[PDB]
């Protein structure tokens, strides 16, 4: 198959990322599946000549024995997203969030039969590192096009709409959305009927190759924000209740707090209860009313990145903001579960990507509460999907926290 | 010396780039006469080869006479074609740690002699490794030759010699998969579990394999004895430890001594366990010259003095038996300074290591901690590719509060209390609710931002109040002064309201230690108290007493 040509982003080229270190289970993972994909010409080994690095580990993706190799290409990525993103584009169908069930399925194995243009091998150069570095990192590049690049789903667009046109037709009203290396199958169909129609779909790609797990979006509404009611309203609780108050506009148009704030003025104790004006119940009520709404005048901008913020809620709890500007959130949610700190913070992580990708088809940067070395070391562990989103290490501010509680 | 007859290693210069052309300066004659004796035996040998003057670059020729001695040393100055060549992988991305290092009965070293020239070089390359001998004086052509082996002081020469090693040894590992190898630089360790019977034929049939690939190395007689040294360690039959390390006697201290001494210091530490440092260090900050003589302070002496007690007499570390366990104990040492030793069997270390770093401005024993853990977590897994079950002086109870409650995530790998005081513990706990019958504090501060001066008071609700001023501060310090104060008059029970986030932040983390002076002392304060409760509110908006203490230290200042 006469491949397609693939060039970097003019003036820069490939990535030089370090490998972490891996530990012995993963490395002996790691050299089986290499030796079978040499053996089957998906990769071969390179040379001291070829000077690039992409890191590589070793994951399991939910309930399954069998190690799985993930290859992390977020440089690679942003060093040739000229050519993925628009050159060869993939449209996202603003249609996906709507279905009543979307079912993603793994799809990668169509890419090892399309093989790579012949210059571009050399950038998706990765190592298997050795325990105590005793021996020098097995060196490989790929023949193929790789899982996780994310120009492998760009060029394989058209054999996958081929793969695709039947069932497509026979099924007007399914929406089929790639991404990387899943596919989105999203319907209005009662339960079995879907999963009946998946099915169906995967002995289309069954045909080809190609060898599901349920999302359900039209019901992913608000988590608004929440003020206590209760009998009894001590100066501390008013309080906190116009801190809450005070920081929830500034994106919620028109928030008041005048009424409720002169019930506090001198300086009393605050262990003392204080009765109600009811006007500071038409405020609360209203705000309440309001704090439960659509943030009026934020829409998705295409051309900008996504944050997604995570504050830690002890008690197994975690909540979340995506936006584009801060204060401007285009969503919030909470997440909630044998579970420590960081295996739950992989899995939110992983739950917000999804939504992320369901919802604007591009996934967020996210700012980690958590300490680099303790992330790295740990995330692994418990990933499960075969992208990896970028992300940055983060204090919560002390007030965030509540503010979202 | 042969040539491998090993394939070769395709080579490019940098994109948009042409080899050298660098001139070659005139030479005195005995410059002259030494390189052509030198080049001449190169080319017998093959090394070299003579071209023509078709070929137009060209890279600087010196010679060097001798360290003592009178013999000449060619030098082929290869910088600018340096700077033209691709870049490679990286030669050898660590080094193997002793500890990490399973035991062998039987182990020898190999050395292939002329690592550099006994590998042939990409023939499409040569050209540009072109150099000129010239002639007596400008007139004349000089002589011209370039290179059909690997230069040395070529950029890529380290890496394709190595990588050329690999590829001749991997068959020979392959059937022999019981048997260890570590290349470094131009050294082989060769280890293995067979009695020395067929160890010494096996290493034979290593060697002619060696040397049907046009590599040469000692035969025994020839052969390094153990201790081997190597990368400043000693290693031996059944354990290792770092080398020979001396603590000059001295009279006088120039920051130049001192320097040396806190690295042979820090290098012990890896199995001298309980060397300390920060004394010593605490000298060297805002420094002068290296020759400059420091006095050494008190405890810097007391430090000098317990760290030759604990190099008085050999400690060695032992090998790694991958069919046991990891165990790492950690010791809180004292001003943030942490010690830990790993073993397998109680007491038998692998090796030691000290933690210090300051992980941010305000911290506490537990958030240090676990900062160690993390790095020797990191730390095992490069040496084992596991992590060791841990044994830290710190109950499971205080382990569980603090984490549960703290704001950032966090984790630790299978562990177990351990009795070793210090033990680990918080120094005091805020309230979660507002303390009955306790005065509250409205406190607050503000600073000039022109003339830097700064007022700080509180104002309670039985009336009190006070406002104190400040001559060089900020707003951060203000407000940290404002909560002092509020602690500094109220006794054991109090509520302090504040609008400074920042203060909150620092304080609601329950740092034990500061680098601001300040902030310990409000420790002090929190932890004679017996029950403290610290809130927030947003200032500017006239709100409780905090509309007051605000007015009260805006007067003048803003
Ligand atoms: N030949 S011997 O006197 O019996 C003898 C046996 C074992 C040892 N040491 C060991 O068993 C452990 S170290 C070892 O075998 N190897 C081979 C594996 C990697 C490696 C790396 C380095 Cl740097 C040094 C050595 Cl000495 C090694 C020594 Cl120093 C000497």
């Amino acid at each position: 198959i006469e491949t397609v040509p693939v060039k970097l982003k003019p003036g820069m080229d490939g990535p030089k990322v370090k490998q972490w270190p891996l530990t012995e289970e993963k490395i002996k993972a790691l050299v089986e599946i290499c030796t079978e994909m040499e053996k089957e010409g998906k990769i071969s080994k390179i040379g001291p000549e070829n000077p690039y690095n992409t890191p590589v580990f070793a994951i399991k993706k939910k309930d399954s024995t069998k190690w799985r190799k993930l290859v992390d290409f977020r440089e690679l990525n942003k060093r040739t997203q000229d050519f993925w993103e628009v050159q060869l584009g993939i449209p996202h169908p603003a249609g996906l969030k709507k279905k009543k069930s979307v079912t993603v399925l793994d799809v990668g194995d169509a890419y090892f039969s399309v093989p790579l243009d012949e210059d571009f091998r050399k950038y998706t150069a990765f190592t298997i590192p050795s325990i105590n570095n005793e021996t020098p990192g097995i060196r490989y590049q790929y023949n193929v096009l790789p899982q996780g690049w994310k120009g492998s789903p760009a060029i394989f667009q058209s054999s996958m709409t081929k793969i695709l046109e039947p069932f497509r037709k026979q099924n007007p009203d399914i929406v089929i959305y790639q991404y990387m290396d899943d596919l989105y199958v999203g319907s209005d169909l009662e339960i079995g009927q879907h999963r009946t129609k998946i099915e169906e779909l995967r002995q289309h790609l069954l045909r080809w190759g190609l060898t599901g797990y349920e999302l359900h979006p039209d019901k992913w509404t608000v988590q608004p924000i929440v003020l206590p009611e209760k009998d009894s309203w001590t100066v501390n609780d008013i309080q906190k209740l116009v801190g809450k108050l005070n920081w929830a506009s500034q994106i919620y148009p028109g928030i008041k707090v005048r009424q409720l704030c002169k019930l506090l003025r001198g300086t009393k104790a605050l262990t003392e209860v204080i009765p109600l004006t009811e006007e500071a119940e038409l405020e609360l009520a209203e705000n309440r009313e309001i704090l439960k709404e659509p943030v009026h005048g934020v829409y998705y901008d295409p051309s900008k990145d996504l944050i997604a913020e995570i504050q830690k809620q002890g008690q197994g709890q975690w909540t979340y903001q995506i936006y584009q500007e801060p204060f401007k959130n285009l969503k919030t949610g909470k997440y909630a579960r044998h579970t420590n700190d960081v295996k739950q913070l992989t899995e939110a992580v992983q739950k917000i990507t999804t939504e992320s990708i369901v919802i604007w088809g591009k996934t967020p940067k996210f700012k980690l509460p958590i300490q680099k070395e303790t992330w790295e070391t740990w995330w692994t562990e418990y990933w499960q999907a075969t992208w990896i989103p970028e992300w940055e290490f983060v204090n919560t501010p002390p007030l965030v926290k509540l503010w979202y509680q | 010396s042969p040539i491998s007859p090993i394939e070769t290693v395709p080579v490019k210069l940098k994109p948009g780039m042409d080899g050298p052309k660098v001139k070659q300066w005139p030479l005195t004659e005995e410059k002259i006469k030494a390189l052509v004796e030198i080049c001449t035996e190169m080319e017998k040998e093959g090394k070299i080869s003579k071209i023509g003057p078709e070929n137009p670059y060209n890279t600087p020729v010196f010679a060097i006479k001798k360290k003592d001695s009178t013999k000449w040393r060619k030098l082929v100055d290869f910088r600018e074609l340096n700077k033209r060549t691709q870049d490679f992988w990286e030669v050898q991305l660590g080094i193997p740690h002793p500890a990490g290092l399973k035991k062998k009965k039987s182990v020898t070293v190999l050395d292939v002699g002329d690592a550099y020239f006994s590998v042939p070089l990409d023939e499409d390359f040569r050209k540009y490794t072109a150099f000129t001998i010239p002639s007596i004086n400008n007139e004349t052509p000089g002589i011209r030759y370039q290179y059909n082996v690997l230069p040395q002081g070529w950029k890529g020469s380290p890496a394709i010699f190595q990588s050329s090693m690999t590829k001749i040894l991997e068959p020979f590992r392959k059937q022999n998969p019981d048997i260890v190898i570590y290349q470094y630089m131009d050294d082989l360790y060769v280890g293995s579990d067979l009695e020395i019977g067929q160890h010494r034929t096996k290493i034979e049939e290593l060697r002619q394999h060696l040397l049907r690939w046009g590599l040469t190395t000692p035969d025994k007689k020839h052969q390094k004895e153990p201790p081997f040294l190597w990368m400043g360690y000693e290693l031996h039959p059944d354990k290792w430890t770092v080398q020979p390390i001396v603590l000059p006697e001295k009279d006088s201290w120039t920051v130049n001594d001192i320097q040396k001494l806190v690295g042979k210091l820090n290098w012990a530490s890896q199995i001298y366990p309980g060397i300390k440092v920060r004394q010593l260090c605490k000298l060297l900050r805002g420094t002068k010259a290296l020759t400059e003589v420091i006095p050494l302070t008190e405890e810097a002496e007391l430090e000098l003095a317990e760290n030759r007690e604990i190099l008085k007499e050999p400690v060695h570390g032992v090998y790694y038996d991958p069919s046991k366990d990891l165990i790492a104990e950690i010791q809180k040492q004292g001003q943030g300074q942490w010690t830990y030793q790993i073993y397998q069997e109680p007491f038998k270390n692998l090796k030691t290591g000290k933690y210090a770093r300051m992980r941010g401005a305000h911290t506490n024993d537990v958030k240090q901690l676990t900062e160690a853990v993390q790095k020797i977590t990191t730390e095992s897994i490069v040496i084992w590719g596991k992590t060791p079950k841990f044994k830290l002086p710190i109950q499971k109870e205080t382990w569980e509060t603090w984490w549960t409650e703290y704001w950032q995530a966090t984790w630790i790998p299978e562990w177990e209390f351990v009795n070793t005081p210090p033990l680990v513990k918080l120094w005091y706990q805020l309230e979660k609710e507002p303390i009955v019958g306790a005065e509250t504090f409205y406190v607050d501060g503000a600073a000039n931002r022109e003339t830097k001066l700064g007022k700080a008071g509180y104002v309670t609700n039985r009336g009190r109040q006070k406002v104190v001023t400040l001559t060089d501060t900020t707003n951060q310090k203000t407000e940290l002064q404002a909560i002092y104060l509020a602690l500094q008059d109220s006794g054991l029970e109090v509520n302090i309201v504040t609008d400074s986030q920042y203060a909150l932040g620092i304080i609601q983390a329950q740092p034990d230690q500061s680098e601001s002076e300040l902030v310990n002392q409000i420790i002090e304060q929190l932890i004679k108290k017996e029950k403290v409760y610290l809130a927030w509110v947003p200032a500017h908006k006239g709100i409780g007493g905090n509309e007051q203490v605000d007015k009260l230290v805006s007067a003048g200042i803003r």
